């Protein structure tokens, strides 16, 4: 039953699941319900209300399934219902509703007015009503918002709530109390007892948190040396987040604090609590936080924007300063006094210069302009937040609004020569080429008006095209991963019921409850892995701190126990070299499905666990119980060795990293848990790991595409990225765009910056173009004519041997100049020149080369003798020059127009190799970045890694790597598009795309269609349990 | 449209003379050198036809 | 050029020689990681324009599990490849009585010569390899995983235990560089241990089809 | 049972060949010269006219030299029957505008060459102004 | 017997076998726990759902054809 | 979509057309059986471009009436299940979009427009416009459409379009 469109409003009264529909538009939507004696007088009376009054029924079937219509109301009789009658109730309050594949439901709340109500936490929309109980049933049990799961204008003002500053009265605690619907009903102690009482904001923040769950976050504004200081955990700036038992006890709350992330309050709360707490977590604080915006108020002025006279000094001066050192960059490449670099031209380079100074000068004042605005200012507190805005917009309002780039380059020359009639010709100055050097406050001139229309129209453009093109992407993902599907052998299979993945993430766990977290038994080195993990049991007086005097005499009085804590050891340093190839990139990062270190704070608040007595809990507890817990932990059921085998592959990182944090000398040294938390510990860990295994029957294919699809949207050497690249994906097109590949090189070159060079001369394809300077084709009667005067010196010396000179010769000429400055950059040869055209073209022709020491390279080439004894010698050598100035390959491969060669900054493209020491370190190695691919040649070149050279076309590493490889090569171009802009995606959705591409042993496109469930069991009555129960009449 | 064929392709007289200009006709299918054009207008004499394209004969 | 020959031919017999040691023959050690300096102290010569040429670099192995089920890997010695240069090859094979061969074929093959692969005795199994191919090891690339070859005992059990088909398990080509690495043919499964960032360790089985 | 995405339909058609909507104009404007005029025969069927107005209207091409040019054009290459007047009726603007239209052409057909195909018939269809 | 699917109840089925206990509920199905004042269908089966009293029992199609009879009561949910 | 096809029917001649030249009869009749006609395995029928042959005429014992089997050629209008094509639009509803292939007549219904799209009752004439106003289908506007399925009623052909998919609307 679609219903009317309206418009959409927001209402932060309403919980995020409950809806908001007006009277007129419930009147029209009807839902059939089963009577029953239950609610026999319910139906009564709706029914006797009519479809005048609006809580009446639209029609009203009857067991034979006849429809009676209730507007006219014939008889008496007709209008009385039996049981088992179904009857067309209009809507009302409490009702579940479904709307905008995936689609979360909704508790619809009858209101006045016509417009929609939603708690976001505008557009028109249609709300559809589930008429079956059954999925009515189904969902309100898994399609909730909670289930699914801050505004702007609520960040901005928690921020200024937990602010140290806040101090709240009796009259206004009371109040904010009163929404707080998880409330214990006891007004807590204020913080300030005398002279009056003051509720800090944390403490009314605290009620507001459920439970009791313990992180540590951060606030934006969070100095590093702060953390490195003695005032760690006393903050100067409260700019440290703690939470411990549920209460606030310190830090501003913001975006990276309560917002959602990785780590934060409400991902927290859903892992440790649910999904049905954490909503009221999200209502509680938007409804305490609305009452008290009332009080504290956010508002927007001019005085925001008005900076000090100080600041506006030095804006100025700085853009003073730039407009000047780009006019001296003009003045030296007007005099020539300008020198390109080696990796670009003159133009190229002289833009890339310009731009840097007045990129600089944008973000140098921006950045002032944020240390400009005071706490007070309200524009510091959004970014401060970082609820809306950005420092860029500040920037552009206060500082200067910056270049205005067209196409990714600066205004260009639509005129002759001028961007616009009033600048001069060919004038490459700021303001005339779209340099915008006044912030908005101040107004642009009115050349940069336009100049600034003209950049704004490129996004307005690049966004229309955005959406449409991302919006293609979605629809063809859930189609080809739409039958994707878990089934009930915790396997991946579609439609036709082809094995994608035997467990879906490689791991057999749900991406929703995995959290991130870092083991620490990879990153220290030899040393500090040993003192930090390895029990030490010869220190006795160490021993008796940690442990109670008689944990102490037990350990060292049988040497069975001894035997085990060294054992456990090894396995940990067992699991620390197994790690290592894992994670090549040595990266401490990484998904698990439970966190151990948040599990074990709880422990230690749940039992009040002290650091300073001595801990209770056996060592040799914690390695019998952990044995016995990993054994508990299974994933692939069964007692065959292929079961056995795979359930260790599975569970791999888990078990290494749950031996790690639990060990006997850290559950003694800093952990300090008791012999009762430990237990506690156990069992907590088997059963959120039991609640995250994935359940059989979940659209993972569409969750994949979904999670994939989201991302997109926001995604838009020179390389390709965003939208064009990701087309590109799941395209198998055989030409891409920018189809680069990356050279690494290995051993001595691999450092030195001229050894590489060799390397890219001799991968970069240069042709007889690129090193002539001048060709000509001259007349010479007889062979020692030479009519050149300035050749005929050094000619003769040569020409005095007869080679070629047997017979006569023809009296034509090809004399081609070669390039100076290019036979140095390629470091070529005169002889390897000739070489090439003699044996590249063969014995058609003769070519005779000078001496390497002149200064001016001449190459004379003359038709071969024994073809001179229809374009006899004349027209034929016009044809010959043009195919060796075209396709001549001297020394590279083609395909490969330019290779770029620089040291790489990032970490990834660096190597890393373990050091002796054990502590990862990244060397400094040569990388050349070649457009095109040739990666089978490539990679068969001297002095060039045949492991870690990758290139970024999978079609160029199919034919050459093989299927398998693409895989990886897909996932690593799908991720790096992804983190281009630091969004981040679950690698379990990325690998599910690849194996579904890859699933038939070639590469297949993403079904182009784009068009666009719960059968794998079924539900059987049994009469054994049938036999108890009475019917409530 | 009064083209220029391209370098790109060669051949064992086309790599000789390399570019030469091309004219289609707007009622003839294929496209006939612009050179014969000015020869059907009436100027059979080859220096006319250079007269008429080249100004500069010093360059 | 001599010398670049000389890096050319050493990496395609370093590259052969792991070959059949990835497949599951006997080969020696010395063999595998034997040096470039070796290779011209080994033949004693440079290649081109010498005496060592590429018909004495044929190399003879024998299976791992069995000893008389050698392996040949054969040179042609020729820009092209034809007919009667493959004739003679299997007909040389065939005193030897030997079930397999391997051909390092230069970059140019003759179309009429391919057919020759494709109309072989069940019993021939002659399987083409491109000079430019075996310069590089294809396994030891860090993109491509670990592959081992599922035998017959291994893959009735594998299905028994998933209760999966043939045409359920995900496919790879025949022609895949991979699957020519250690030819395999239609019907072969292949185990593949890569080192998945979620569990560590992930092994997937590709039928060949 | 017959989808055209899937190219499946009844085997009599396979012998058809397919016709363009300008020239089938042409063939209905040689239909209605002679009925108007060579014999005297009740008016032609209001079937007859309705698609008349759907072809002139639709019609991308003026005369035969362009219908024809075009048809040997796409000859060539190896452009099934049935896309042959589909992809000339549609006119798709660029190839991934054919190919989402024509599941089809993606078959046999690259995301470069077709587009060198497409951009060929805009040279040849004209609008009125 | 022999059953490998895992002990505990998929989220897909418990909502599924409530909604249908609920819907036959509705329609005068006989109630094996007692009834205290519940008139919503939905909390009947719930409760029925905790004390492990639902007939329904779940067959498990697995992708290779074969079925698992899974009783309500035998597996694993959560509260 | 218009093909060129070789068809067979019988034409029932009555004996009044038994005069001279009754071949003339027989091929004039043609122009009126199977022209203007549509059937349903093959499509409307809307021209026939030239007569292949004439078979023998075999008289129906007891009916008297000589059939006469001849091949003719025409070109029909036979729409392939999940075909796009192009429509003009000749009549908007809230039921959905009406449209208009050639000769037949096709239906858009209001759900397989896209959800963007909202029907305007106030407009003059009536429109499917999306809230954003980008694209707006007015009537005997020439609309792209894939036809989901056909059905065969009353000797005539309806069709069934959707726009869900992809580049389908006014471009």
């Amino acid at each position: 039953d679609f219903s009317a469109r309206t418009v959409i409003t927001p209402d932060p009264n309403l919980s995020i699941d409950q809806v908001g529909v007006p009277r007129s538009i419930a009147a029209n939507m009807t839902f059939a319900e089963i009577v029953t004696p239950f609610n026999i007088d319910r139906l009564q009376e709706l029914v006797r209300r009519g479809n005048s009054q609006y809580p009446g029924a639209k029609y009203i079937i009857r067991d034979n399934g006849d429809r009676i219509d209730l507007r006219f109301h014939p008889k008496p009789s007709d209008l009385h219902l039996q049981t088992g009658y179904k009857v067309e109730r209009h809507m009302c309050d409490g009702d579940i509703v479904i709307f905008n594949m995936s689609m979360m439901g909704h508790r619809v709340r009858i209101l006045p007015w016509s417009t929609f109500r939603l708690n976001l936490s505008g557009d028109e929309m249609n709300l559809h009503l589930p008429q079956s109980l059954e999925t009515r049933a189904e969902i309100q049990e898994l399609a909730m918002v909670p289930r699914m799961i801050i505004v702007q204008d609520t960040l901005t003002a928690v921020r200024k709530f937990t602010k140290r500053d806040v101090f709240l009265e009796r009259g206004e605690v009371m109040n904010l109390l009163m929404f707080l619907s998880t409330w214990d009903g006891k007004v807590p102690q204020p913080a300030i007892l005398k002279p009056r009482p003051l509720w800090t904001g944390k403490q009314i923040f605290s009620l507001i948190i459920p439970g009791h769950i313990n992180c540590i976050r951060t606030h934006s504004t969070h100095p590093d040396d702060e953390d490195s200081g003695p005032y760690k955990h006393i903050s100067p700036g409260d700019t440290k987040v703690v939470v411990e038992n549920g209460e606030l006890i310190m830090g501003i709350l913001c975006k990276k604090s309560l917002g959602t992330s990785a780590g934060s309050l409400v991902h927290i709360s859903y892992l440790e609590m649910g999904h049905d707490i954490t909503r009221l977590f999200y209502s509680n604080i938007q409804t305490v936080i609305n009452n008290w915006l009332l009080i504290e108020g956010h508002t927007i002025g001019i005085g925001d924007s008005i900076a000090d006279s100080k600041t506006y000094q030095d804006i100025q001066n700085t853009i003073k300063k730039a407009k000047q050192d780009v006019i001296e960059v003009i003045e030296k490449a007007h005099n020539n006094e300008l020198e390109p670099t080696p990796g670009n031209t003159l133009r190229q380079t002289f833009e890339n210069q310009v731009n840097r100074i007045l990129n600089d000068a944008r973000d140098k004042t921006g950045s002032s302009a944020q240390k400009s605005l005071s706490e007070y200012n309200n524009f510091k507190s959004m970014v401060v937040s970082g609820a809306k805005g950005s420092k860029i917009n500040i920037s552009q309002v206060i500082a200067v609004v910056g270049q205005q780039n067209v196409e990714g380059k600066r205004i260009p020359f639509g005129f002759k020569h001028r961007t616009l009639p009033h600048f001069i010709k060919d004038d490459y100055g700021p303001e005339s080429r779209g340099f915008v050097e006044n912030s908005y406050l101040a107004g642009l001139t009115p050349t940069e008006f336009f100049f600034h229309a003209m950049g704004g129209r490129e996004g307005l453009i690049d966004t229309a095209v955005k959406t449409a093109e991302t919006g293609y992407i979605q629809r063809r993902l859930i189609k080809s991963m739409e039958s994707v599907m878990v089934k009930y052998d915790a396997t991946v299979r579609n439609s036709i019921n082809q094995v994608v993945q035997l467990r879906y993430g490689e791991d057999g766990l749900a991406g929703e409850s995995v959290e991130f977290q870092n083991l620490a038994t990879l990153k220290p080195s030899n040393k500090a892995f040993e003192k930090k993990f390895r029990f030490d049991y010869t220190n006795e007086r160490a021993l008796r701190r940690t442990l109670q005097e008689d944990l102490v005499k037990d350990v060292l009085s049988n040497a069975h126990i001894q035997n085990e804590l060294e054992r456990e050891f090894e396995r940990m340093r067992e699991d620390r070299e197994v790690l290592r190839v894992i994670f090549p990139t040595g990266d401490s990062k990484v998904v698990l499905p439970c966190n151990l270190l948040r599990m074990i704070w709880n422990a230690q608040k749940i039992f009040h666990i002290n650091p300073r007595l001595p801990s209770d809990l056996h060592p040799i507890k914690v390695v019998e119980g952990v044995k016995e817990l990993s054994k508990k932990l299974v994933i692939v059921n069964g007692d065959d060795p292929l079961s056995r085998q795979a359930q260790e592959n599975a569970t791999l990182l888990f078990n290494i990293h749950l031996r790690s944090t639990l060990c006997s000398r850290r559950m003694a040294e800093e952990f300090r848990l008791s012999g009762e938390a430990f237990d506690w510990l156990l069992g907590e860990i088997e059963s959120k790991f039991n609640q995250a295994i994935a359940h059989p029957g979940e659209m993972v294919g569409a969750l994949a595409a979904q999670s994939l699809g989201e991302p997109a949207t926001q995604m838009t050497k020179n390389v390709t990225l965003g939208v064009p690249r990701l087309k590109e994906l799941i395209n198998i097109s055989k030409k891409p765009k920018t189809p680069s590949l990356t050279v690494f090189l290995l051993g001595q070159s691999a450092r030195d910056a001229e050894r590489a060079k060799d390397i890219l001369c001799r991968l970069e394809h240069t042709t007889l173009r690129k090193v002539t300077a001048n060709t000509a084709i001259y007349y010479d009667p007889n062979p020692q004519s030479t009519v050149v005067a300035e050749d005929q010196e050094w000619v003769n010396v040569y020409y005095e041997m007869p080679d070629f000179d047997v017979a006569r010769i023809s009296p034509w000429l090809l004399r081609v100049e070669l390039d100076r400055k290019h036979m140095t950059d390629r470091k070529l040869t005169m002889e390897q020149i000739a070489e090439k055209i003699n044996a590249g073209f063969g014995d058609d022709l003769n070519c005779i080369f000078n001496d390497d020491n002149a200064e001016k390279l001449v190459l004379r080439i003359r038709i071969m003798n024994s073809d001179e004894n229809k374009m006899d010698d004349d027209v034929f050598l016009r044809c010959i020059e043009s195919n060796m100035l075209t396709d001549m390959t001297l020394q590279g491969i083609e395909q490969i127009s330019k290779v770029y060669m620089h040291l790489p900054q990032t970490d990834n493209k660096k190597k890393i190799i373990i050091t002796e020491d054990g502590e990862f370190k990244a060397l400094q190695e040569w990388i050349l970045e070649t457009d095109g691919v040739s990666l089978m040649r490539v990679l068969s070149e001297k002095d060039v890694d045949p492991v870690r050279t990758t290139s970024n076309d999978i079609v160029e590493i199919f034919t050459v790597l093989g299927i398998e490889a693409v895989r990886k090569a897909l996932e690593r171009e799908l991720y790096h598009v992804i983190s281009f802009d630091g969004s981040y995606v679950n690698y379990r959705h990325l690998a599910l795309l690849c194996d579904t591409m890859t699933c038939r042993g070639h590469l297949m496109a993403i079904t182009r269609h784009g068009v666009n469930g719960t059968g794998c069991f079924d539900l059987l009555l049994d009469a054994e349990k049938c036999k108890y129960g009475m019917e409530i009449p | 449209w009064v083209s220029m064929l391209a370098r790109g392709g060669q051949g064992a007289k086309k790599s000789a003379i390399g570019q030469r200009i091309v004219a289609t006709l707007p009622y003839i299918k294929q496209e006939v050198p612009i050179i014969i054009v000015f020869r059907a207008l009436g100027f059979v004499s080859d220096r006319d036809i250079l007269e008429h394209i080249i100004y500069d004969f010093e360059d | 050029d001599d010398e670049e020959e000389t890096y050319r031919l050493w990496k395609i017999r370093k590259t052969i020689m792991q070959l059949c040691h990835d497949r599951g023959y006997l080969v020696t050690q010395d063999e595998l990681d034997q040096t470039l300096e070796e290779f011209k102290a080994q033949f004693g010569d440079k290649p081109s324009e010498g005496r060592p040429r590429r018909t004495d670099l044929t190399v003879l192995v024998a299976h791992n599990d069995d000893p008389t089920d050698q392996m040949f890997v054969f040179f042609p010695e020729e820009p092209k490849v034809g007919i009667k240069t493959i004739k003679v090859y299997c007909q040389r094979m065939q005193e030897e009585n030997i079930t397999r061969a391997l051909i390092v074929v230069q970059q140019g093959m003759t179309p009429s010569a391919k057919q020759s692969l494709v109309d072989m005795a069940p019993k021939y199994i002659l399987e083409q390899f491109l000079q430019q191919e075996l310069l590089i090891n294809i396994t030891e690339h860090e993109l491509v995983p670990e592959h081992v070859v599922m035998t017959k005992e291994e893959v009735t059990e594998l299905l028994a235990r998933y209760k999966l088909r043939e045409n359920q398990l995900p496919r790879i080509q025949a022609g895949d560089p991979v699957a020519r690495y250690f030819g395999i043919k239609r019907g072969q499964v292949v185990k593949i241990i890569r080192p998945s960032e979620t569990a560590g360790r992930y092994i997937t089985y590709r039928l060949v089809q | 049972e017959e989808d055209a995405s899937q190219l499946i339909f009844p085997k009599e058609f396979e012998t058809a060949e397919t016709l363009l909507n300008s020239e089938v104009h042409m063939l209905l404007e040689h239909r209605k010269q002679q009925n108007e005029s060579a014999e005297d025969e009740q008016e032609l069927s209001e079937v007859f006219m309705k698609t008349l107005n759907y072809t002139a209207r639709f019609s991308r091409f003026k005369n035969r030299e362009t219908i024809a040019s075009v048809r040997s054009l796409l000859l060539q290459k190896k452009l099934h029957k049935f896309e042959l007047a589909c992809l000339a009726n549609l006119c798709p603007e660029t190839a991934e505008e054919s190919k989402a239209l024509i599941p089809s052409l993606e078959g046999r057909f690259e995301d470069e060459e077709l587009q060198q195909i497409l951009d060929d018939i805009q040279t040849k269809r004209s609008f009125q102004y | 017997q022999k059953r490998i699917t895992t002990p505990y109840m998929t989220k897909y089925e418990r909502a599924r076998v409530l909604g249908t206990r609920a819907l036959q509920i509705a329609m005068c199905a006989p109630v094996m726990v007692e009834l205290e004042g519940e008139t919503d269908p939905l909390l009947i089966a719930m409760k029925e759902l905790k004390a492990r009293k639902i007939p329904i029992i779940i067959r498990r199609y697995l992708p290779d054809g074969s079925y698992e009879d899974w009783g309500v009561d035998e597996l694993i949910i959560s509260d | 979509m218009f093909y060129h096809i070789s068809l067979e029917h019988e034409i029932l001649l009555h004996p009044r057309y038994f005069g001279p030249n009754l071949l003339n009869t027989v091929k004039q009749k043609l122009f009126t059986e199977v022209e203007g006609t549509c059937t349903g395995k093959y499509g409307f029928v809307i021209a026939v471009t030239t007569i292949d042959n004439i078979g023998a005429g075999v008289i129906q014992p007891g009916r008297g009436f000589v059939l006469y089997p001849v091949k003719y050629k025409a070109i029909v209008f036979r729409p392939f299940k999940g075909e796009v094509v192009d429509a003009v639009v000749t009549q908007v509803n809230k039921v959905g979009l009406f449209t208009e292939i050639g000769p037949m007549s096709c239906f858009i219904s209001r759900h397989s427009i896209p959800s963007e799209m909202e029907f305007d009752p106030n407009s003059n004439p009536p429109c499917y416009k999306t809230m954003d106003e980008d694209i707006v289908i007015q009537q005997d506007d020439e609309i792209r459409l894939k036809i989901v399925g056909t059905r065969v009623d009353k000797n005539d052909i309806f069709a069934i379009g959707s726009l869900m998919d992809d580049y389908l609307g006014l471009v």
